[PDB]
């Protein structure tokens, strides 16, 4: 949850064009920071050592991989993004080597890592809600589910919100050029879904 | 990939985690939100 | 209140080092959110049209001389942090001219 907090407004809002979107954007990113927040407050006062917890998991392998791959190809897309506007269309050279160009190719670099956002908010955080959920019914950590059910359900509205974003510009394009986006990012998305 | 071409969104480990400069250095990797450099 | 809703966040956070500042910045775009729906809120109960304010203050010289101030070298600061950013120490040529 940390790994998005600042990242979808520092993504988005240079591309965001209705206010409308920037709006509830922000809100995400209240939600998120808000998320972090309980998550604190709830780390503090369980172990009497917050400093020695942030050791391990700050740079462990085991999420070190997934979150190194929602990085990469997410940071791909805002480096693009600027690489797009500080240069605009037509070929260049940066400075020595010759600078790429394409219109469609600020499109898939950004279309994919939405996915991504999906599968960030859809499965890999949902799962963790059963893992830490099952103690619930045994008298115990009652606090923990108390605290973890709005963020289920702010998760919850995190993934109807994005699920219908996709599913409004990625299916049934308002403008014809994303059509071939769809077409041509189909079969390596269910690749890199299946991969997650 | 490529080669780290320029700034990135978090870095993979520690950098320093209590003493960076205000607004400028490296970037956020983990929100501790206990522990700041000004109260 | 509407000229710097978003332009904070877009202007800071990319420099802004320590994560409990950020954290503020995004309170700040959050609220100042929270001012244009209190905004909106007050002007769908006084004129019946709301969509005839928003033709001589959208574009009038009185404010917008003010406006075209406080964005320019304020998006001026913006544009700069993109080429630092897209182009590191050193001086270089941006396609041609140095």
């Amino acid at each position: 949850d940390s790994i998005q907090g600042r990242s979808p407004n520092v993504a988005l809002l240079p591309l965001v064009s209705i206010p409308e979107l920037e709006t509830w954007v922000e809100t995400w990113s209240f939600s998120e920071t808000i998320h972090s927040r309980s998550y604190t407050h709830i780390i503090r006062n369980i172990v009497n050592d917050p400093s020695v917890v942030f050791d391990d998991i700050v740079e462990n392998e085991y999420i070190t991989a997934r979150a190194e791959d929602i990085a990469c190809y997410y940071d791909d897309l805002i480096e693009y993004t600027q690489y797009y506007n500080l240069l605009g269309e037509g070929v260049h050279n940066v400075g020595g080597k010759p600078v790429t160009v394409s219109l469609r190719g600020l499109k898939k670099k950004l279309y994919l890592c939405l996915m991504c956002v999906n599968v960030l908010e859809a499965i890999r955080f949902y799962v963790s809600f059963a893992c830490s959920f099952a103690f619930a019914e045994r008298e115990l950590m009652e606090g923990n589910a108390k605290i973890i059910k709005d963020i289920a359900r702010d998760e919850a509205l995190h993934l109807t919100g994005t699920q219908h974003m996709l599913n409004l510009m990625r299916s049934g394009v308002d403008d014809p050029e994303m059509a071939e986006i769809a077409a041509e990012l189909q079969d390596e998305c269910f690749q890199l879904f299946k991969k997650a | 990939l490529y080669f780290q071409m320029s700034y990135s969104t978090f870095p993979k480990t520690k950098n320093d985690a209590l003493k960076e400069p205000m607004f400028f250095g490296q970037p956020v990797n983990v929100a501790r939100y206990d522990q700041q450099k000004y109260e």
